[PDB]
């Protein structure tokens, strides 16, 4: 029975399947801040589902057979090419950021659907509320035009206003010099070209914009690089949080029903990520888009609605 | 008429249920079989028409227009195979669907015994025609062409709707056979003046009449090859067929109401022929040729003599094959050079020897070389208009001079002279291109031997 | 010659407050995308 | 650029990959069956058989009968003292003129 | 809004309309109008934003003013006849107020300024109710009082509705405003034939409801409220653009489509009554409506407008929208002309 | 009709003109709307009482109930307007021009 108005009436209220340990937690930080391990540890310690940081192919991992799709069905935006030529006139700089925000927005809807449908909390990595740090860093380094920032705000202010914020925000504070030291040791040929000014801007966005605004509606936990290695200590603080500020205290079954009806309809979530704002970075000509759409429909198990593809062994099509 | 309606509908399932690589083959083949069966409509009697049922009938006026219509559909599919080559399959099968739906409305339009059934299908042809122009035109002006082609027709069609219904409430029936026995004379009052215009201006716009023709240079020029062929070969004759029918119930008022429309036609005939002398676009030049030729049909229909009606019918069929052929010839050049400018590719007779022969044969019929049916139809209208007024010979003689000037000028600016040096992609003529022209001219030339079948009900 | 399809210049003609701009209709910002005005 | 658009493709000559191309299609097998139906149903059926069919139409529009009927009347009305043709299509005995 | 309360509110809107239809007493007719308005304002406020608040306020004031005029007509009728039966009014002044109150409720020009604005400020689902179901009750009263309506007044409202409806929609890029002005234009046809043959008022109403429901359903399926947003549908759901083309062409009155049926039948009735000028003016004036429908066809189906990069992310999800009865409505909106003599079921 | 009908019927006209000419306040206009129903109540009550139409005597009470129930809805909209702009001025309800 697909969730809807009828299921809610029959008894599928959110509060009936949510406890005091059903929280949404985001682990944020600079590049090579160790958030991956810390988030993956808080997840297993508290029995919370872990969502790997949404990338360029996150949406492709939640549909079809789960494997990444060719790059052309992602806007041709590549994280690797961003580091090589951040000033490329094609528009890969912003075209990546606009796509990544959509993936983060899509994941945040996947997260809330899991929390509101099963009662189990989730741990995220750089949720939509903290993806503007890469926006400011790109702009302050002359990687994207001013209008691109305006386009980002228009899309953000009509999408981020529908969802509730995370219960707890864990910020893994790391000084910039250490971060760049870790980049060299990691061994990524392209990521090593990240300049120090770019990484410093990301920290300023966190310290200047994200944290002060987030502290008024979330329980913010700050840990240095060394403190982040004691996963048991971090989990202890999360279990001692007061949870007295934020919009989550005003939510009831009626409101959580309306929220769930949104995050389960993934096209309604992505509706305003393609606003008719004509920006050369994200605008695509009709001839190109038409060609790519036809190719996308020829990939295995994508010509028809998921479950009606005879070419991937779906049966009983003449009765479904 | 169900024996031709049902096969035409079954072409749509054929296109959609055919193999992805056999859409053109199957549709072309079975459309030719429908055209072959249309020859049974020639069972015509000297006193009564062939009346099938309460809805449909076919007389000597509808029969030639039906055979040209069903014969034109196969030729439109051949002409479209080039520019619909990188088009995706679903849209290719939608394009063929529009062409089939247009034929279905046309044959029913030419056989509707009821004048309101005639009106509905008459207007129904606008929808597929507009879709073909605007969805499969190459230029930005196709969008503006559809608006002109749409609102010019509806500006005159809607008054016709009111007039037809008013007639039914007065006579009691719009069945054509009944009107032949219940028709009453029209008095000379201001109310009947506007009843006359409402019943006629819907067809003047489609002929088109000079002054109300600005849509044709925009629609025939921006439309794809298939759209232009049907637009100039059949859809212009929808206006002519309408007048030949509805002028039955407008006597004796047509004696004086026709004067303003004979001067627009007789003079506009000279003007549009003159325009073709200075056109810089080969497709546009052919479009203005249709206006000049259809000016004769308006005159012949409005003077109402046995010789004028015989000439008008032969002229409508004669122009249908010629105008369609000229558009096809002009498109073969476009498919190579991809430019409609007439002065861009010259001396083509040196690179395409056979295609130049088609150009000559097309031009000769356009200028009414005897004994082609182009001349037979034009000659009969000239004989009838001479008796109408001996002075008209001056206007219809001057038009002959101008018609020969712009037809051979078209044949000299493209086929003769010096070949363009910087154009090196003029490949030889495909079998598809050559066969497309042979199908236009052979029936056109063959009708000379037995022309009584295109002389209409008054033969 | 490929078929012409609308470009950004053509499209922006349909993305204003009104189709026919005049002196009065100037300064009319298009409505918000989600119909919510700032509080 | 104002957008990300594909470059304009160039028309492909069907004579490059198939010098025997009839121009109907890129597939050399389909291209040869498209030609045959056009030529067999077009020139061998509609024209040759249609032209013959129209040639032997059974007395189209009752014209040959009318000539044979007039000769009969001429024989009758000429060698009987009657006028060859009358100026009245209908006998006056059935008409009733005004006043 | 709790789902159960939403159902109860919706049923109250229908109960309000149904009471107007089944009632033989003016007070019960007035009660139905009050109940219907009481239960439609809440669904206009469901999104709780300033524009929705403004739209509801404008809607409340217009209907409230109309309701008072309607009750003033009933009392004047009572003074001059001493009865409440829902039939021809017995005083010409009552007839004018009743006719004008029903014009304000229907949004007929010049009582139309609220329809473009109220429709804009409320969601598509709310706008669908406002433009389709809300006209059943006012049209019911006109169908019963038409003998006593002033002929010049009703035709003047009908003519001005067609003109202002056609002119208003030309300068619109918001779909909800385009439908709002298309509603006003089609209203003129309904009330223009009402003096001559009330049955054709019902035929036009049913056809208008089916076609307007289809357009709103297809706009709701993609959450599109502007011309440019609707211009991406070719790159998301290509089938939907073809349906829009057929329905818009039908709404324009083009043969052989269903939308031609009411225009075709209204001309017949008026011409039988020696009314030749008005149908010709109405038919010609309706070309304005056909124009801004054809302008949506270009930007939606007949041309491929520019897309955006994120549109590719929408190809990986299906349409979960309910789209209730959309397959049936589109067919009824485009292929019902061969069944025109079925309009006699409405007699 | 009678001298009383001249004034009661004229009271409705005055309140009707008052409802169709807003000055600044949305509250001042709802009062004019309530003025119309008061004049209708008195005009309907007089006609019913004078003619001894017994069963119609309940009609003015139904009118009062529904009209008052409509005012309660009108006041709820005025309050929500005030919560947005801090005042009940109608000139602030002009966002739907565009
Ligand atoms: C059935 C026909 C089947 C077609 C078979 C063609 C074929 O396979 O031979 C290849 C044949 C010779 O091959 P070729 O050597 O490579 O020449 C082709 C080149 O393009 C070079 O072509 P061209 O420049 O030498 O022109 C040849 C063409 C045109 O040449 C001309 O002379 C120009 C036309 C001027 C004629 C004016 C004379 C007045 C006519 C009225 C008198 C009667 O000749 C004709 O049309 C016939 C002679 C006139 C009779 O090709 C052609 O001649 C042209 C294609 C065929 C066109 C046929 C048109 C006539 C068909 C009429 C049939 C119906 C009867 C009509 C009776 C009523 C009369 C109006
Ligand atoms: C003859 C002509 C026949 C043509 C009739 C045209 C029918 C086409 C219906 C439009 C398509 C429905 C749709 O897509 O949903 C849109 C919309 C949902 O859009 P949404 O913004 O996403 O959700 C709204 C809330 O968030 C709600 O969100 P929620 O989570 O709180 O859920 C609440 C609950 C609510 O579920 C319900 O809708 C049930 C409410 C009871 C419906 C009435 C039952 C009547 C039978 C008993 C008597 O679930 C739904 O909302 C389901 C979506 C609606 C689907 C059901 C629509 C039934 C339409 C067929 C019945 C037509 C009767 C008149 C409609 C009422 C007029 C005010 O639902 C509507 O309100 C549609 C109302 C339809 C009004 C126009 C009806 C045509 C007027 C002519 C009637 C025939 C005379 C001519
Ligand atoms: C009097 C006889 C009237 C016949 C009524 C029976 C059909 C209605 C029951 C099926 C239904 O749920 O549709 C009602 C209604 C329409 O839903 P829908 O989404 O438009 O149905 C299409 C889906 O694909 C539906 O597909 P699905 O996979 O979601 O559900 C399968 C459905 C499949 O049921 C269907 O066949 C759907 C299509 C039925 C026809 C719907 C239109 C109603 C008939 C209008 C006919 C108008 C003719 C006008 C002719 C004028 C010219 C003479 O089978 C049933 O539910 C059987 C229930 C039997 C009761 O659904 C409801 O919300 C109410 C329940
Ligand atoms: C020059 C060389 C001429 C040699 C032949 C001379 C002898 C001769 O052929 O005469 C025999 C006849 C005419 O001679 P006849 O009619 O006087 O007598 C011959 C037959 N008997 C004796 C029995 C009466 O020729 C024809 O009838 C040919 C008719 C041509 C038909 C053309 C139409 C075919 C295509 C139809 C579908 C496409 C049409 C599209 C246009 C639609 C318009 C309707
Ligand atoms: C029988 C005798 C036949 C006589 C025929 C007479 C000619 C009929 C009218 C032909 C109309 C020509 C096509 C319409 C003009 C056009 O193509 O549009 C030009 C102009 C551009 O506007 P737009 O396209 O919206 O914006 C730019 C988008 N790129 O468009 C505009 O700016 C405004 C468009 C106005 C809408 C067109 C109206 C069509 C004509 C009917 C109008 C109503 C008639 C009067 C109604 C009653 C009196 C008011
Ligand atoms: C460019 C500007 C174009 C301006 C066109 C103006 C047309 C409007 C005026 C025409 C009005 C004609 C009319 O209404 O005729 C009334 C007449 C009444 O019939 P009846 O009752 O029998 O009269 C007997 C009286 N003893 O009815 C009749 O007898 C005949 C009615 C026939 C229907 C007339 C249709 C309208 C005429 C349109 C003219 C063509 C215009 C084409 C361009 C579109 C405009
Ligand atoms: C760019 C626009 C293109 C579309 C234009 C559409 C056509 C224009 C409208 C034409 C309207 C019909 C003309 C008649 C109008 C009504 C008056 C009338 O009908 O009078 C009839 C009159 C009867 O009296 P009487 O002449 O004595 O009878 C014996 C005649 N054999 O008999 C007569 O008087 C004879 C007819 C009189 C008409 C004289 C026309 C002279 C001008 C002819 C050129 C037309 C120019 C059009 C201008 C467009 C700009
Ligand atoms: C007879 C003439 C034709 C009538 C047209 C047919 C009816 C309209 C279409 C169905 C509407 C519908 O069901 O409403 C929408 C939803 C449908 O459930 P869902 O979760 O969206 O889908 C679930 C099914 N699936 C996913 C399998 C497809 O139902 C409800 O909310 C049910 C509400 C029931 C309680 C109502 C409250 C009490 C009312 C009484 C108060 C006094
Ligand atoms: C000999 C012979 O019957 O030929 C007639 C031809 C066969 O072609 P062909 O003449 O053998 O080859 C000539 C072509 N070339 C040069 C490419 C080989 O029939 C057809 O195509 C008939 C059309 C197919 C369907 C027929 C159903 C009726
Ligand atoms: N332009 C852009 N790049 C991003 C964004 N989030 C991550 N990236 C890039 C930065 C890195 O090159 C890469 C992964 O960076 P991480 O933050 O995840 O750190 P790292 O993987 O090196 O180790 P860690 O998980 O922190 O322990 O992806 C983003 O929101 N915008
Ligand atoms: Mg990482
Ligand atoms: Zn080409």
């Amino acid at each position: 029975l697909q969730y809807g108005p009828l299921a809610y009436i029959l008894g599928e209220k959110a509060t009936k399947k949510m406890t005091e340990k059903s929280k949404l937690i985001t682990v944020d930080g600079n590049i090579c801040s160790g958030k991956s391990k810390l988030a993956k540890e808080i997840a297993e310690k508290l029995g919370l589902k872990h969502f790997p940081e949404a990338g360029i192919h996150y949406v492709d991992s939640t549909t079809g057979d789960g494997k990444p799709l060719p790059v052309q069905f992602s806007g041709n935006c590549s994280l690797e090419k961003f580091y090589d030529d951040p000033k490329s006139n094609d528009g890969n700089s912003y075209r990546l950021q606009a796509w990544l925000y959509a993936s983060r927005l899509l994941q945040y809807a996947d997260a809330l659907e899991h929390l509101l449908s099963t009662g189990q909390g989730v741990v995220l990595e750089r949720s939509i509320y903290s993806d503007f740090v890469f926006l400011e860093a790109m702009y302050r380094q002359g990687f994207i035009r001013k209008q691109c920032v305006d386009h980002y705000n228009q899309v953000k202010k009509v999408t981020i206003c529908e969802y509730l914020p995370p219960h707890v925000v864990v910020y893994v504070d790391v000084p910039v010099p250490e971060v760049q030291s870790r980049i060299q040791k990691k061994g990524n040929p392209h990521e090593m070209k990240i300049t120090s000014a770019y990484l410093q801007d990301i920290e300023n966005a966190y310290k200047g914009t994200f944290l002060p605004e987030m502290s008024e509606k979330c329980e913010v936990l700050q840990y240095s690089a060394w403190e982040a290695q004691d996963a048991e200590k971090v989990v202890e603080d999360i279990e001692y949080l007061k949870y007295d500020k934020g919009p989550w205290l005003d939510q009831n079954d009626r409101k959580l029903h309306k929220l769930r009806m949104l995050v389960q309809d993934k096209l309604e979530v992505l509706n305003y990520t393609s606003i008719p704002v004509f920006l050369p970075e994200v605008t695509v000509g009709a001839h190109q888009s038409d060609q790519v759409f036809q190719e996308f429909t020829e990939l295995p198990g994508r010509k028809y609605r998921a479950g009606y593809n005879e070419d991937v062994g779906d049966k009983w099509i003449w009765l479904k | 008429m169900l024996k031709y309606i049902i096969p035409t509908i079954m072409l749509m399932p054929l296109t959609w249920l055919s193999k992805n690589n056999m859409i053109w083959v199957n549709s072309t083949a079975h459309s030719l079989l429908i055209s072959f069966t249309s020859l049974l409509l020639m069972n015509q009697f000297g006193d009564n028409s062939l009346n099938f049922s309460l809805l449909f009938f076919s007389d000597s006026l509808s029969t030639p227009l039906l055979i040209l219509t069903m014969w034109l559909l196969p030729l439109m599919l051949m002409a479209s195979q080039h520019h619909l080559s990188k088009e995706n399959l679903t849209r290719k099968k939608l394009f063929i669907t529009m062409l089939i739906s247009l034929q279905l409305f046309l044959i029913m339009t030419f056989t509707a015994m009821e004048l309101i059934l005639f009106y509905i299908l008459f207007e129904a042809t606008l929808v597929p025609t507009l879709i073909i122009i605007t969805r499969w035109g190459n230029q930005t002006e196709r969008l503006n062409a559809g608006l002109y082609f749409l609102f010019y027709t509806l500006a005159g069609s809607l008054p016709l709707l009111v007039a037809l219904i008013y007639i039914q409430n007065t006579v009691g029936s719009l069945n054509f056979l009944m009107l032949q026995y219940w028709v009453q004379p029209v008095h000379n009052s201001w109310s009947n003046v506007f009843m006359w215009l409402a019943c006629m201006m819907a067809f003047m716009v489609k002929m088109p009449l000079y002054g109300l023709h600005l849509w044709l240079p925009k629609a025939h020029v921006e439309a794809p090859i298939a759209g232009s062929m049907v637009l100039a070969a059949v859809l212009l004759k929808l206006g002519g067929y309408g007048m030949l029918r509805i002028t039955l119930i407008l006597n004796p008022m047509t004696d004086f109401m026709a004067y303003p429309f004979i001067m627009l036609s007789l003079w506009g005939m000279i003007m549009t022929s003159s325009i073709c002398l200075r056109q810089t676009d080969l497709k546009s030049l052919i479009a203005y040729s249709s206006v000049s030729h259809m000016a004769l049909v308006i005159v012949a229909i409005l003077i109402q003599t046995p010789w004028s009606y015989m000439g008008a019918t032969a002229l409508m069929i004669a122009h249908g094959l010629t105008s369609s052929m000229l558009f096809c010839l002009a498109n073969s050049n476009y498919e190579r050079i991809h430019s409609r400018t007439m002065i861009l590719a010259r001396g083509l007779q040196t690179l395409l020897p056979l295609m130049a022969t088609w150009w000559l044969l097309a031009s000769l019929t356009n200028l009414a070389l005897p004994p082609t049916i182009n001349l037979i139809g034009e000659l009969f209208v000239v004989m009838s208009t001479f008796s109408w007024s001996n002075i008209t010979i001056i206007l219809m003689g001057v038009n002959m001079v101008i018609t020969a000037l712009y037809s051979l000028y078209m044949l000299i600016m493209t086929q003769r002279g010096k070949y363009t040096y910087h154009i090196n992609n003029i490949s030889p003529s495909f079998t598809r291109e050559n066969a497309l022209m042979s199908l236009h001219i052979l029936p056109l030339l063959l009708l000379t031997l037995n022309p009584k079948i295109i002389l209409g009900p008054l033969y | 010659a490929r078929q012409w399809q609308p470009d950004v210049e053509w499209a922006e003609q349909y993305g204003g407050a009104v189709m026919y701009p005049t002196k009065e209709t100037a300064h009319w910002k298009p409505p918000p995308w989600n119909d919510v005005d700032p509080p | 650029l104002r957008w990300q658009e594909d470059p304009e493709p160039e028309d492909e000559n069907l004579y490059e990959k198939n010098p025997d191309s009839h121009g109907y299609d890129k597939d050399p097998a389909v291209d040869i069956w498209n030609m045959r139906v056009v030529f067999f149903f077009g020139f061998s059926i509609v024209l040759v058989l249609g032209s013959t069919f129209v040639a032997y139409l059974p007395d189209y529009r009752m014209q040959e009968w009318a000539r044979r009927e007039a000769e009969r009347l001429v024989k009758y009305r000429e060698a009987h003292g009657l006028p060859i043709m009358e100026s009245n299509c209908f006998d006056p005995s059935k008409i009733q003129l005004p006043e | 809004m709790n789902p159960i309360i939403f159902i109860i509110i919706l049923l109250t809107i229908m109960l309000g309309t149904i009471i107007v239809m089944i009632s033989s007493h003016w007070l019960l007719v007035w009660i139905g109008f009050e109940m219907n308005m009481l239960a439609i304002i809440p669904i206009m406020m469901k999104n709780h934003n300033p524009r929705a608040t403004e739209a509801s306020t404008k809607y409340f004031l217009t209907q409230s003013t109309a309701s008072m005029l309607l009750m003033m007509a009933v009392i004047i009728n009572l003074m001059f006849s001493g009865q409440w039966t829902v039939m021809k009014l017995f005083n010409p002044m009552a007839s004018m107020l009743m006719t004008m109150a029903l014009a304000m409720k229907l949004g007929m020009a010049p009582f139309h300024f609220w329809v473009p604005e109220v429709t804009q400020g409320i969601p598509l689902s709310s706008g669908l109710i406002l433009l389709t179901w809300q006209k059943l009750a006012p049209m019911s009263v006109l169908y019963q009082i038409f003998p006593s309506i002033n002929l010049n007044l009703i035709l003047t409202l009908s003519v001005l509705s067609i003109l202002i409806g056609g002119w208003g929609g030309l300068n619109q890029t918001q779909l909800r405003k385009i439908m709002a002005y298309s509603s006003i234009a089609h209203m003129g046809w309904m009330t223009a034939v009402l003096p001559y043959n009330p049955t054709m008022t019902l035929l036009n109403l049913i056809i208008y409801i089916i076609m307007t429901s289809t357009m709103f359903t297809m706009f709701m399926a993609n959450s599109t409220t502007t011309t440019l947003s609707l211009s991406h549908t070719w790159n998301k759901t290509p089938i939907m653009t073809v349906l829009i083309l057929a329905t818009l062409l039908s709404m324009g009155g083009l043969p052989p489509l269903s939308g031609f049926m009411p225009k075709w039948m209204i001309i017949q009735e008026m011409t039988k009554n020696n009314s030749i000028i008005l149908p010709t003016f109405m038919a010609i004036t309706a070309l304005l409506n056909l124009y801004f429908y054809m302008r949506l066809t270009y930007s939606t189906t007949l041309t491929m407008f520019p897309s955006t990069n994120n549109m590719k992310m929408k190809w990986q999800f299906p349409l979960m929208k309910k789209m209730t009865f959309l397959p049936t409505m589109v067919v009824l909106s485009t292929m019902m002309l061969p069944l025109t003599p079925m309009l006699s079921v409405l007699e | 009709m009678s001298m009383v009908y001249m004034n009661i019927m004229m009271a409705f006209t005055v309140s009707l003109v008052g409802l169709l000419m807003y000055r600044s306040h949305l509250m001042s206009s709802l009062l004019c709307l309530e003025g119309m129903m008061l004049s209708l109540f008195v005009m309907a009550a007089l006609t019913i009482l004078n003619s001894h139409f017994t069963l119609a005597s309940m009609m003015p009470i139904i009118l009062l109930v529904f009209a008052a129930c409509e005012a309660a809805l009108g006041l709820s909209l005025l309050v929500m307007v005030s919560n947005t702009y801090g005042t009940d001025y109608v000139q602030n309800l002009n966002l739907l021009q565009c």
